[PDB]
């Protein structure tokens, strides 16, 4: 397999795009292991408190959707609420200019597709991808107020194949952009 | 999200407004012009309208960004290079 540049079936554990070379996979695997070293380094040196305050790459996680559930469960336990009573709020800010509160978790590596995020507001773009500097996920009590007639629900997939849906994100569109145009142009977020 | 996209097209097209003289099938295909709902009421007029469609079709006709075909077109052009060199 290696001689033919074929990814061994014994190495393929986590979800991978069908078209990935062993070389690409080795580079991706190295990045994932480096991140896991830091996560274990913080867990051993500091405990659970460091695990909450460290930024994570959703692409590097083997099951990114379980991390979202873990963050949802963490906020629910801290506030003694139910999972179905918690809605996810997303704030996109620079990593340097970011502050993590009790319900805030830092996520890096998120890439917006066909749109740009400026002041937490979305605008249609002619660029294929836009790298989000630091995405903050906040879990707050649901107010069942529906949408503000300017909020789109963008899918978040794992990779460019758009085969696995990780979670969904609510964003406020900018200017008088039609939310329907966002749906028609395939605007979404990729984990890697 | 595929269901939402399918619903968006259906609600955009199947309306009483589709019988208006200014209805837009597609909007801003190349930034300036838009595809017009034909004003005819007979099948022959609709068939003629399809025949007069310009050959300059872009993914914006489908509501997609115009650069969605750029990568696909480049790969296809290189393939057409390869097919020639394979039969020389």
């Amino acid at each position: 397999e290696l001689v033919k540049g074929i990814l061994p079936r014994s190495w393929s554990h986590y979800t991978v795009p069908a078209g990935m070379t062993v070389i690409q996979w080795v580079s991706d695997f190295s990045e994932r292991i480096k991140q896991l070293q830091n996560i274990s380094l913080a867990a051993a040196s500091g405990g659970a408190k460091e695990l909450k305050n460290i930024h994570v790459c959703l692409g590097g996680l083997f099951v990114p959707e379980a991390y979202i559930t873990a963050t949802r469960q963490y906020v629910a336990q801290a506030n003694s609420w139910s999972l179905e009573e918690l809605c996810l709020e997303v704030n996109v800010t620079t990593s340097q200019g970011a502050t993590l509160d009790a319900c805030s978790f830092g996520v890096t590596g998120l890439k917006l597709q066909g749109a740009t995020c400026n002041n937490n507001k979305l605008s249609l773009s002619n660029a294929i991808s836009t790298a989000l500097p630091l995405t903050q996920l906040r879990w707050v009590k649901q107010t069942n107020t529906e949408k503000k007639a300017s909020v789109v629900t963008l899918p978040v997939y794992l990779n460019f194949t758009r085969a696995d849906l990780i979670f969904t994100v609510d964003f406020e569109i900018a200017t008088k952009e039609d939310p329907r145009s966002f749906y028609e142009r395939g605007v979404a977020v990729l984990c890697t | 999200f595929d269901q939402r996209l399918l619903n968006t097209f259906l609600e955009r097209l199947f309306t009483t407004r589709s019988f208006d003289s200014e209805f837009k099938l597609a909007c801003k295909v190349d930034g300036h012009k838009d595809i017009q709902m034909p004003d005819g009421i007979r099948r022959e007029e609709f068939v003629q309208w399809v025949e007069l469609l310009p050959d300059t079709q872009t993914p914006s006709w489908l509501g997609l960004p115009n650069n969605a075909e750029r990568v696909l077109l480049t790969t296809q052009g290189v393939d057409m290079i390869s097919k020639m060199l394979k039969m020389q």
